[PDB]
């Protein structure tokens, strides 16, 4: 197999970002690995969800940034207002 | 406690009296006859709209 250069033998394993793979007969076989997610609020208004999806809003209020769904788990808000 | 048919699932963390609430259209409305909003368009209860293969219905301020 090959992966950005190095010629991997048929049976050498590797650890990818969130998965680990093994070179099969010409193809890789990958098994998923746990890894967290991140939501970012940068600048005045730059929102990156846990699934990428970058966008800009420019709001003026308190907003539900992220709240647990069951009944009570938690609730993270934020104040995006003109400055 | 002042709901507006847009903060129903918000939580009301931080005019219409108890019971009746604002609908975003005008005077206060009951929860059953609360309208729906989609793409900045206000649709009354029982309205029908399709999404590319399906059909929807504004039932109680939500879409079925």
């Amino acid at each position: 197999c090959r992966l950005h250069g190095h010629l991997y033998t048929p049976g050498q394993e590797i650890t990818n970002d969130c998965e680990q793979c093994v070179c099969n007969a010409g193809r890789w076989v990958c098994k998923d690995l746990p890894c967290p997610g991140t939501c970012a609020l940068e600048g005045g208004s730059h929102i990156t969800t846990f699934d990428g999806k970058t966008y800009t809003f420019h709001g003026d209020c308190y907003y539900v940034l992220a709240k647990g769904d069951h009944n009570d788990s938690y609730a993270l808000l934020g104040e995006l207002a003109p400055c | 406690r002042a709901l507006s048919c847009q903060t129903l699932a918000a939580g009301y963390y931080h005019v219409c009296p108890d019971g009746l609430m604002d609908d975003g259209r005008g005077g206060c409305v009951v929860e059953k006859e609360c309208p729906c909003v989609h793409n900045n368009d206000l649709y009354s209860s029982g309205a029908k709209i399709k999404v590319d293969c399906n059909t929807c219905t504004c039932k109680r301020g939500r879409w079925v």
